[PDB]
């Protein structure tokens, strides 16, 4: 029910993964501030379809193929997870 | 847990299994499959014998290198016993007879020796000691082996708590005294019953469903005071049993009626040969003692073996009772016996 | 692909050799149960003949089914006589191994196997 | 006490300070009854109702790699970077480095060969302190 | 110089014996766990330590083929006495 | 003539393998070690492919270490890692493979033991 | 002078060479790399599909008399992909000469028989089938001839574990020899004895 840990997955090169990386440059200060004690476990792997793993109270995962998402794209599916 | 006795290997010969055992009965009948199946898998029966060392002979197979330990002992005798059951961790108690001899009675084979094997082996420090009876182990009985088994299931359990009884019903196998009994009625042009058999009412288990059984109970965690009773399923009516016994070995049936009182008596003559007597007065009456219900007790499928039904493991034994001209027979053309629920 | 045939244009053609081989053996069962004391009747021995082909119905290469059935027929010779005697023929049926548990639970309990 | 199995004795992925994940792979099968370390938790949640789902080491592999990516890529180094965020959000706390002196616990070889429970447990090891010091 | 365990049971040379509760020692019951009573340890002890004049001396088994192969010790050592690797023979000079 | 099989190769039925040896089992692709007590480089130059080991217990007469597995003193040796793979495969076991670790060629001059100004010199000889 | 190396008779290496050359230009359709070894004997390398025509010359052939088939047997090795090596060792009995020919299978590239040519080769035909698990076309009878009745598999194949996959043992439950798999008191002790140091310069394999 309420949202415990998220964390992302995204490469390093890949053009697919941009949008991903174009966002941590830009709004991942504001969000950790925001949100103190809310792990984001971003972890960047070599060759991945980026996704956004979301954690849940029970065992429950929710996640996302956010590929070839712009930057501004992935604000909003991840403010979806968050509400 | 001595790190000897901890389990070990896939399971099967060559391997460890920490079930240490004490097999009082190896030699007989059942004892030749209770061990087959504790040294089919990793274990070191211990042995004691009394007899011959080429009857124990057949017994050196069913165990790797070392598994088997062969001891001499006197039932009389003390101090055999305690240098037997000493190290052992589940002593199995299958010694029994069906006839008087000489020197020992049946309170000296159901009641004397399990109280030594028992006392032996609280103070030697096992941790189980299984103890077979017979499933019509009343006190209130008629035949005088039955009735002594009664006294020693009670006073077993006395000396040694927690004891496990098995009480298995007519066992029938290979090498029996159930099926290759009636089946040698043949070398009498008839086939002696009481009643015709009617009012009686029998219920057969393999052997490997009893040592199967036997087995898993030193394993088992919990049945650790239990009292089991392995019967099998269908449960015949005696005069469709020996039927069938004659169905699958193709010979004759020409039942007649025959009053419990000569059919004692003529059982009485038998017994005074020196040998093994083919018949005796307590074999008359266990043969005609209906078998009570197994409701109000584990049985098999609460220890996990599936019980073996009669039709399918028959022609295995009776085959050799047929003749040339019947060796070939199939079970298919045998129309078996009609269960009973009476 | 490019690979040579042995016995077998498609895999249709070659599934008719299995149910030829089928036939030879369901028309073999209830003789071998009598020619040799078999402790068996002929109904559970047509349903092991069954059970060790759904064991291989899972391939679909056309070379592979005609070397398994080459060995089928092997196997069939050797049992049309009696070279193969009780001992053998009784080997398919397991009788006396343990059923090995499918469990986790009980796999973990026993043995260090995965 | 649920025993488990030492580094020799299991298939386990450890990874390194550079992030390095490496494999070992069994040697020798744990004595007595210790079974692997993975496993326990796996048979720990059947018998409550948890049901862990993965099955055999494989499949936890793969939930490895749902969790973090980097762990299954064996002798493979992910060249991190975003420093900068990690930098930035460290300086807005407000905290002082005490005015003590730091010291490392390890200042002399004889707290060398101690450090673990395998060392501990060891003779040689215990040879070497009481040569050291002596 | 053979020591019985607390057990009754018989110490080999390798130190070995099994426990009180050992079920491994059923093989022994009704028989007898053969074990060598001419040790190695106090046998060797026991003979005398050989002096020389050289400081470098050989040793082999004594009958030349029949011993063990040709090693050569050093004898320089006075706090310790030198040992032939093969056979535990020692030597000393002065 | 010829045939069509986009299908992967699979004799797995053919080997006759026990199918406990099949999916379980687990083979590792790699080329050994050198041993570091020696300094020769000729063990290594051919792939090898082992199987995940299994239990091995102490006997419980002789103390003989007794196995219950069949797979696991079998090595096999392959010029190359593909070939190897195809074997594999081939077979049905499950491989993983190790890549190969070959040493860095590195500047050894005799030159540098005595060198005036920097730190590699040598205090000994 | 040298009493350990052997005498070298090198008249016998251009006699075989001479031969190998003119098998392969009378045959070309399968005859692939013909080679002559130090110690000389003459070995011809054969497609499969050309088995029956190369040995039937050698045979029939006048002034190649290879009547007597000296064994037929085949190597294993996992790194070619055509792993079974089938391998011809014939005999003259005239021109006093031995000649090898070779040929490539697979477990799933059968081979054509060779007992209409020499008969000789229908017990060995059968012990490649029964030991690698190489069909072979034509052959009249093809059964076990080594091996258990019921072995599921090819002993010989690398892939074949030493000890094998089942051990038999008496059972009294069901009073017949039974089938178990093996679980060996003692394991077989693989000693990794291969020096890690050239032996032999003059094989080297460069990377
Ligand atoms: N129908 C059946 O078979 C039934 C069997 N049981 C129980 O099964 C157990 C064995 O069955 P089964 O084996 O068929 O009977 P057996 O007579 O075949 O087994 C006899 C065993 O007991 C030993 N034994 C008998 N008397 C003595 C004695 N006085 N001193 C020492 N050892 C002795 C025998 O040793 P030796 O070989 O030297 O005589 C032999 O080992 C018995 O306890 C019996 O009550 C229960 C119900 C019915
Ligand atoms: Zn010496």
């Amino acid at each position: 029910l309420g949202l415990r840990e998220i964390r992302v997955h995204l490469c390093q090169r890949s053009p697919g993964s941009q949008g991903v990386r174009d966002f941590i440059v830009q709004r991942y200060v504001e969000l950790k501030k925001a949100h103190p004690n809310l792990p984001i476990l971003i972890r960047e792997c070599s060759e991945v379809q980026p996704k956004l793993w979301a954690r849940y109270a029970f065992g429950q995962e929710k996640t996302v193929s956010l590929n070839n998402l712009s930057a501004d794209e992935v604000t909003r599916a991840m403010q979806n997870v968050l509400s | 847990l001595h790190h000897a006795v901890i389990p070990h290997g896939k399971g099967g010969r060559s391997s460890v299994s920490g079930v240490v055992a004490t097999v009082f009965g190896a030699t007989g009948f059942l004892g030749r499959y209770v061990v087959n199946h504790l040294g089919r898998m990793g274990s070191q029966v211990i042995i004691p014998y009394r007899c011959d060392v080429y009857d124990i002979m057949h017994l050196r197979l069913m165990g790797d290198l070392g598994q088997l330990t062969f001891l001499e002992w006197d039932a009389r005798d003390k101090d055999s016993i305690r240098k037997a059951v000493q190290h052992s961790n589940v002593v199995i108690n299958l010694i029994g007879r069906e006839w008087e001899t000489r020197n020992f009675d049946f309170e000296d084979v159901f009641v004397n020796i399990p109280r030594a094997i028992a006392q032996a082996s609280k103070e030697a420090g096992v941790e189980r000691f299984i103890h077979v009876s017979h499933l019509n182990a009343s006190m209130k009985s008629s035949s005088k082996s039955l009735r002594s088994k009664a006294v020693g299931e009670k006073e077993v359990r006395s000396v040694f708590p927690e004891a496990i009884i098995i009480r298995p019903s007519d066992i029938f196998g290979r090498e029996d005294r159930f099926l290759n009994h009636f089946a040698n009625y043949r070398w009498f042009l008839a086939v002696p019953l009481v009643s015709l058999g009617f009012k009686t009412v029998k219920q057969p288990v393999y052997v490997a469903d009893v040592s199967k059984g036997i087995v898993n109970a030193t394993k088992d965690p919990d049945a650790v005071g239990k009292t089991f009773a392995f019967t099998g399923p269908n449960r015949y009516l005696l005069f469709h049993l020996v039927k069938y016994i004659f169905g699958m070995t193709h010979r004759t049936f020409i039942p007649y009626p025959l009053p419990l009182f000569v059919y004692s008596w003529i059982g009485k003559l038998f017994g005074l040969s020196p040998f093994e007597p083919w018949t005796t007065k307590d074999k008359v009456e266990r043969i005609h003692i209906s078998d009570v219900m197994p409701t109000d007790l584990p049985g098999l499928e609460d220890l996990g073996v599936q019980p073996t039904p009669l039709e399918l493991k028959s022609i295995e034994v009776l085959r050799r009772h047929r003749t040339y001209r019947w060796l070939s027979s199939e079970i298919e053309e045998t129309k078996p016996a009609k269960t009973v629920n009476y | 692909t490019s690979v040579k045939p042995i016995f077998s244009r498609d895999l249709n053609e070659a599934k008719r050799r299995v149910r030829e081989l089928y036939r030879a053996w369901y028309r073999e069962v209830p003789n071998t149960v009598h020619l040799m004391q078999l402790d068996i009747t002929v109904k559970q021995g047509r349903d092991k003949v069954r059970e060790m082909f759904m064991k291989n119905a899972h391939v679909t290469d056309p070379r592979v089914v005609d070397l398994l059935v080459i060995k089928g027929k092997m196997e069939l010779q050797e049992t049309i006589k009696v070279w193969k005697q009780r001992t053998h023929v009784m080997r398919f049926f397991h009788e006396t191994e343990t059923p090995r548990p499918k469990d986790f639970l009980s796999k973990f309990y026993m043995g260090h196997d995965p | 006490i649920l025993p488990g199995a030492a580094y020799t004795e299991k298939s386990a992925t450890y990874v390194n300070t550079e992030g390095r994940a490496q494999q070992t792979k069994v040697a020798v099968t744990p004595p007595g009854l210790a079974r692997e370390d993975w496993k326990i938790i796996r048979a720990l949640s059947e018998i409550a109702g948890i049901t862990l789902p993965y099955d055999t080491l494989d499949q936890v592999r793969n939930r490895l790699e749902e969790v973090s990516p980097n762990l299954v890529r064996y002798d493979d180094i992910e060249e991190t970077n975003y420093f900068q965020q990690a930098s930035e959000l460290a300086k807005l706390v407000n905290q002082e480095v005490l005015a003590d002196p730091l010291v490392p616990p390890q200042l002399t070889i004889k707290d060398f060969y101690m450090t673990d429970s395998i060392s501990r447990a060891s003779q040689t090891m215990a040879k070497c302190v009481k040569a050291v010091t002596e | 110089g053979v020591q019985v365990s607390p057990s009754g049971e018989k110490i080999t040379h390798t130190g070995q014996v099994y426990d009180e509760k050992d079920y491994r020692r059923v093989r022994f019951v009704d028989r007898q766990k053969e074990v060598n009573e001419n040790f190695a340890i106090d046998l060797i002890a026991q003979q005398p330590v050989n002096e020389v004049e050289h400081r470098i001396i050989a040793c082999d088994g004594g009958g030349g083929a029949l011993g063990h192969p040709k090693v050569y010790i050093n004898l320089d050592k006075e706090t310790k006495t030198g040992t032939c690797g093969y056979c535990g023979l020692q030597f000393k000079q002065h | 003539q010829l045939i069509t099989v986009d299908e992967k190769l699979d004799i797995t039925t053919l080997t006759g393998v026990p199918e406990e040896h099949i999916k379980t089992r687990k083979v590792r692709i790699f080329v050994p070690a050198r041993n570091n007590m020696q300094s020769g480089v000729n063990n290594t130059k051919k792939w090898k492919m082992e199987f995940d080991t299994r239990e091995r217990w102490e006997n419980p007469l002789m103390g003989w270490a007794s196995t219950a597995d069949p797979l696991s003193n079998m090595v096999l040796t392959f010029s190359a890692k593909e070939d190897a793979i195809a074997f594999a495969e081939k077979n049905g076991w499950s491989y993983d493979v190790e890549e190969k670790k070959v040493p860095k060629p590195k500047s050894k001059s005799y030159g540098a033991n005595f060198s005036w100004n920097k730190r590699t010199r040598v205090s000994t000889k | 002078k040298r009493p350990t190396v052997r005498p070298r008779s090198d008249v016998t290496h251009k006699q075989l060479s001479a031969f190998g050359e003119y098998v392969a230009e009378i045959l070309p359709k399968y005859v692939q790399q013909v080679q002559v070894s130090c110690l000389d004997e003459l070995e011809i390398c054969i497609h499969p599909d050309g088995v029956i025509p190369t040995l039937t010359f050698l045979r029939d052939h006048t002034n190649a008399q290879f009547k007597s088939l000296a064994d037929l047997t085949a190597v294993d090795v996992p790194t070619r992909q055509n792993r079974f090596e089938i391998v011809y060792n014939l005999l003259s009995l005239r021109f006093n000469s031995r000649i090898r020919v070779k040929t490539y299978a697979d477990e799933l590239t059968p081979i054509d028989s060779i007992v209409s040519v020499h008969i000789a080769a229908n017990w060995y035909e059968r012990e490649v089938w029964d030991m690698f698990g190489v069909f072979f076309f034509n052959h009249p009878d093809l059964r076990r001839i080594l091996t258990d009745y019921g072995f599921e598999g090819h002993p010989f194949r690398k892939d074949f574990p030493l000890t094998g996959y089942v051990e038999l043992r008496y059972d009294d439950e069901v009073k017949r020899v039974v089938a178990e798999p093996v679980e060996l008191a003692q394991e077989f002790r693989k000693f990794d004895l291969n020096s890690p140091w050239e032996a032999f310069p003059a094989y080297r394999q460069p990377p």
